[PDB]
C-alpha cells in the first residue's frame, strides 16, 4: 500500500499570513492527488483535485503544486474562516490512503 | 420590454443636405492635388429625412440601403447607440453599438430585442432580453440652445463595417467639414434595416430636446482638393450641375469662357417585351 | 494542449477560434515522435495563408484505434463515435500521454459508445445514455439478455502495452466563407536602416529605394502618401510611429 | 447543487449487520459514483469503498474483504452500504460522498452530514 | 527542444484514403534545340526530291 505524511502535523498562522503545507507519498504517485479541508464537528470539502485543478466554488487563494511523491497546498494571505484540518489523499492505486491532518490554529 | 403608447403621430419631415456628408475615401495621403473619386456618396442639395424627439417619441425602423448618413443636431447626450441587422429577432444574427455613461461596446449576438428598446444616473436598459450566440465583442473609448453636431457614416461593403465620425460645436447648418474614419470591423454579417437608441430622463420620464436626419448614399463621382497640410477642403459633385459637370471634366474649380463637349445624351429605355414561337409541346426527354 | 483532462471520445468537445494569431510551429514541440497528419493543406506553409474560423475538436482514445480518426475510415470509433467528413481540410495531431492519463488501479472516467442503431454523420454528437435493445423483446432498461449498456469504459493502466495506452487527438478543422479571414499567423519583422538604397516590405507593400527621415505630417489614420505622379512616396512604419 | 442525506445514529451490540442509506438528489443519477469513508472520534479518516453503479464496479479496501458490501438502487436513486460482524473498535462517523463523470470518479465532490454508529454491550 | 529531424516517413498502407495513398510519378524533361537530335520517334523515310 501507499504510505504518506502530512507536514507539519501542527501550524500556528494568523489572519493575512502566507502558509504552506507540505504532503508527501512513499513512493511515485504520479500527480493524482486531493485535498480537503475540515472545520472541527462539519463535513469534509473538497479544494483541489489532480493537485492542479481548483474545485468551483473554493477562492482561488489556494494553490496546490507537485508533480509526484511531494506536493504542497499554499494560501496567500489567510482569514479567520481558514482555521481547519487538512486531509491529502491519493486515489493512484487501489487502497486510497488519507492523511493524518494538518490543523492550523491562532497564536494565542 | 414596455410598450409605449404616448406616442404624437406625425409625418416625418423632409429638409435640404447642404453639401453634406463627404469623407476620407482611403489611407493615401495627398496634398495641394485635386482628385477625382468614384464611390458612395450623399448628393449635395438631395432631401434628407428628419425626426424630432421631445411628447414627440420618434423611433421607427428605417432600410439601410446601401449605407446611411446619419447626423444629430443635440445637447447633454440623449443619442445612446445604434441596432443592426436583417429580421431583429433571435433567429438571425445582429448588431448592437452602444456608449453608455462608462465606455463604448459593440456586440454581435441573437439579440432578442425589445418591440421599444432604450435607456432609462441612468441604468434601466431595455435593450434586448438575451443573448444566445454572441461571436464578437469590442471594447471602444466614447464617441461624445443646441451645441453637439454630430455626424456618421455607415458602410457595409465585402463583409467589413465601416464607420466614419464627427463632431462639431455650433435645421442643418451651412459648412463644410470631412468625415475622418472611427472604426473598421469584420463583422461578414448583412444588414438591411437598422433602429436608433435613445435615452430617456427619469422624473415619469422626459424626453429633452433633440433633432436627427438620415440620409441615404449611391454610387458616384466627386472631385476631392486636397490642401497642403493633407486635409480635404473642398469637394464638386461631378453629376450634380451642367457647370459641375464641365469642372469635373476640365479637373479645375473654374473654367475660363467657352464651349466644351462635357458628355452623351441618351435616352433610355421605357419597357421590356419578348415575343417567342407559340409552342405548347413538350419535348420527349423522359422517352431517352 | 495543456488542459488537466480532457473529454470523453464520446462526448467531444468543441471549441471555436476566430480573431487571432496562430502560431503552429509549438505544435511540433508536444513529442519526440507523433503524429501529424494533415488534410488538404502542406503543414509547412500553414504560416503564410489564413482562414475565417478554427474548429479544435480533443479527447483521449485508445492507442490502435488513432487510425478510425481520418476520412473515409470505418470501425467503432469512426461510425458510433466520430465521424469525419469525407471532403475534410485539417489536420490531425495524436500524441501518446501515458504519464499523464494512466493509473495504477485503472481509469475508468473515459468512456466510449458500443452499440448504436445506425452510424453517425460528419460532426455528430450523441449523448443519450438509454439502454440498447439487441434483440427483439423489450427489457426496459435492465441489462440482462440482448440488452446492453451502450457505454463501456477504458480501463487505461501503465502496464498496458503500446497499443493499449491512452493517446490524447486534436482535429483542427478549417474552410473557407465570404467572411474576411482573421485568423491569421505571424509575419515577423527585420530591424530598419536608414539612408541607403535598400529593398523594403511595408505591410505587403513592395518598394526599392533609400529611406530618409521625412517632414511630412500625416493624420493619425494615414497611412501612406503619393506625390504629384500618383506614386508611393512616403510611408509610415508599422512598428514606430 | 446536489444534496445527500445520511441516516440517523445508530446504536447496536457487536454480534450484528449494520444497513446505512445514502440519498442523492440533483442532476442525473447515471453519472455519479458512490464512495465510503470512516472517521473514528480518535484519529482522522480512511476510505473503504467506492461503487460504480452505472458500470457495475465495486473496489473495497483491504481490510475490508467479507465485511462490507455497497449497492445502489436507481428506482430509489439511493446508496447502500452494509457492514457485518461489528467490533467495537468500529464505531465512528461514516461519511457518504459522491465523483462526477465530468471530473473524476476517485474524488469527493460532495459530502453527507455522516452518521455516528456506536457498538457496545 | 527547438531541434528537429529534417526527414518524415510516409507510413503508406491499404486501408488508407484516396487522398493518403502512394503515387508514382515519373516526368519527363526535353531540351528541344538545334543540336543534332538523338531520340526521334517512329516516322518514315522518303526519297531525297
Ligand atoms: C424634398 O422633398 C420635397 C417633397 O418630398 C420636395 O418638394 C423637395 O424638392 C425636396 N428637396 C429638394 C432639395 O429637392
Ligand atoms: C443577406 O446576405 C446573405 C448572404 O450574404 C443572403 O443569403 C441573404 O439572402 C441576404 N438577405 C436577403 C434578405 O436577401
Ligand atoms: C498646416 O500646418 C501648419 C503647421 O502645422 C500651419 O501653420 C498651417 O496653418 C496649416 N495649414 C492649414 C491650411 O491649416
Ligand atoms: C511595438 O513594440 C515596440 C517594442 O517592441 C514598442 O516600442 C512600440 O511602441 C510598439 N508599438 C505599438 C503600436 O504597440
Amino acid at each position: 500500500d501507499i504510505q504518506m505524511t502530512q507536514s507539519p502535523s501542527t501550524l500556528s498562522a494568523s489572519v493575512g499570513d502566507r502558509v504552506t503545507i507540505t504532503c508527501r507519498a512513499s513512493q511515485s504517485i504520479s500527480s493524482w492527488l486531493a485535498w480537503y479541508q475540515q472545520k472541527p464537528g462539519k463535513a469534509p470539502k473538497l479544494l483541489i483535485y489532480k493537485a492542479s485543478s481548483l474545485e468551483s466554488g473554493v477562492p482561488s487563494r489556494f494553490s496546490g503544486s507537485g508533480s509526484g511523491t511531494e506536493f504542497t497546498l499554499t494560501i496567500s494571505s489567510l482569514q479567520p474562516d481558514d482555521f481547519a484540518t487538512y486531509y491529502c489523499q491519493q486515489y493512484n492505486s487501489y487502497s486510497h490512503t488519507f492523511g493524518q491532518g494538518t490543523k492550523l490554529e491562532i497564536k494565542r | 420590454c414596455v410598450n409605449l403608447t404616448t406616442r404624437t403621430q406625425l409625418p416625418p419631415a423632409y429638409t435640404n443636405s447642404f453639401t453634406r456628408g463627404v469623407y476620407y475615401p482611403d489611407k493615401v495621403f495627398r496634398s495641394s492635388v485635386l482628385h477625382s473619386t468614384q464611390d458612395l456618396f450623399l448628393p449635395f442639395f438631395s432631401n434628407v429625412t428628419w425626426f424630432h424627439v421631445i411628447k414627440r417619441f420618434d423611433n421607427p425602423v428605417l432600410p439601410f440601403n446601401d449605407g446611411v448618413y446619419f447626423a444629430s443636431i443635440e445637447k447633454s447626450n440623449i443619442i445612446r447607440g445604434w441596432i443592426f441587422g436583417t429580421t431583429l429577432d433571435s433567429k438571425t444574427q445582429s448588431l448592437l453599438i452602444v456608449n453608455n455613461a462608462t465606455n463604448v461596446v459593440i456586440k454581435v449576438c441573437e439579440f432578442q430585442f425589445c418591440n421599444d428598446p432604450f435607456l432609462d444616473m441612468e441604468s434601466e436598459f431595455r435593450v434586448y432580453s438575451s443573448a444566445n450566440n454572441c461571436t464578437f465583442e469590442y471594447v471602444s473609448q466614447p464617441f461624445l440652445n443646441f451645441k453637439n453636431l454630430r455626424e456618421f457614416v455607415f458602410k457595409n461593403i465585402d463583409g467589413y463595417f465601416k464607420i466614419y465620425s464627427k463632431h462639431t460645436p455650433i435645421d442643418l447648418p451651412q459648412g463644410f467639414s470631412a468625415l475622418e474614419p472611427l472604426v473598421d470591423l469584420p463583422i461578414g454579417i448583412n444588414i438591411t434595416r437598422f433602429q436608433t437608441l435613445l435615452a430617456l430622463h427619469r422624473s415619469g420620464w422626459t424626453a429633452g430636446a433633440a433633432a436627427y436626419y438620415v440620409g441615404y448614399l449611391q454610387p458616384r463621382t466627386f472631385l476631392l482638393k486636397y490642401n497642403e497640410n493633407g486635409t480635404i477642403t473642398d469637394a464638386v459633385d461631378c453629376a450634380l450641375d451642367p457647370l459641375s459637370e464641365t469642372k469635373c471634366t476640365l479637373k479645375s474649380f473654374t473654367v475660363e469662357k467657352g464651349i466644351y463637349q462635357t458628355s452623351n445624351f441618351r435616352v433610355q429605355p421605357t419597357e421590356s417585351i419578348v415575343r417567342f414561337p407559340n409552342i405548347t409541346n413538350l419535348c420527349p426527354f423522359d422517352e431517352v | 494542449f495543456n488542459a488537466t483532462r480532457f473529454a470523453s471520445v464520446y462526448a467531444w468537445n468543441r471549441k471555436r477560434i476566430s480573431n487571432c494569431v496562430a502560431d503552429y510551429s509549438v505544435l511540433y514541440n508536444l513529442a519526440p515522435f507523433f503524429t501529424f497528419k494533415c488534410y488538404g493543406v502542406s503543414p509547412t506553409k500553414l504560416n503564410d495563408l489564413c482562414f475565417t474560423n478554427v474548429y479544435a475538436d480533443s479527447f483521449v482514445i485508445r492507442g490502435d484505434e488513432v487510425r478510425q480518426i481520418a476520412p473515409g475510415q470505418t470501425g467503432n470509433i469512426a461510425d458510433y463515435n466520430y465521424k469525419l467528413p469525407d471532403d475534410f481540410t485539417g489536420c490531425v495531431i495524436a500524441w501518446n500521454s501515458n504519464k499523464l492519463d494512466s493509473k495504477v488501479s485503472g481509469n475508468y472516467n473515459y468512456l466510449y459508445r458500443l452499440f448504436r442503431k445506425s452510424n453517425l454523420k460528419p460532426f455528430e454528437r450523441d449523448i443519450s445514455t438509454e439502454i440498447y435493445q439487441a434483440g427483439n423483446k423489450p427489457c426496459n432498461g435492465v441489462a440482462g439478455f440482448n440488452c446492453y449498456f451502450p457505454l463501456r469504459s477504458y480501463s487505461f493502466r501503465p502496464t498496458y502495452g503500446v497499443g493499449h495506452q491512452p493517446y490524447r487527438v486534436v482535429v483542427l478543422s478549417f474552410e473557407l466563407l465570404h467572411a474576411p479571414a482573421t485568423v491569421c499567423g505571424p509575419k515577423k519583422s527585420t530591424n530598419l536602416v536608414k539612408n541607403k538604397c535598400v529593398n523594403f516590405n511595408f505591410n505587403g507593400l513592395k518598394g526599392t529605394g533609400v529611406l530618409t527621415e521625412s517632414n511630412k505630417k500625416f493624420l493619425p489614420f494615414q497611412q501612406f502618401g503619393r506625390d504629384i505622379a500618383d506614386t508611393t512616396d512616403a510611408v509610415r512604419d508599422p512598428q514606430t510611429l | 447543487q446536489v444534496q445527500l442525506v445520511q441516516s440517523g445514529a445508530e446504536v447496536k451490540k457487536p454480534g450484528s449487520s449494520v444497513k446505512v442509506s445514502c440519498k442523492a438528489s440533483g442532476g442525473t443519477f447515471s453519472s455519479y459514483s458512490f464512495i465510503w469513508v470512516r472517521q473514528a472520534p480518535g484519529q482522522g479518516l480512511e476510505w473503504m469503498g467506492r461503487i460504480i453503479p452505472i458500470l457495475g464496479i465495486a473496489n473495497y479496501a483491504q481490510k475490508f474483504q467479507g465485511r462490507v458490501t455497497i449497492t445502489a438502487d436507481k428506482s430509489t436513486t439511493t446508496a447502500y452500504m452494509e457492514l457485518s460482524s461489528l467490533r467495537s473498535e468500529d464505531t465512528a462517523v461514516y461519511y457518504c460522498a459522491r465523483g462526477t463523470e465530468y471530473g473524476d470518479y476517485d474524488v469527493s465532490h460532495d459530502w453527507g452530514q455522516g452518521t455516528l454508529v456506536t457498538v457496545s454491550s
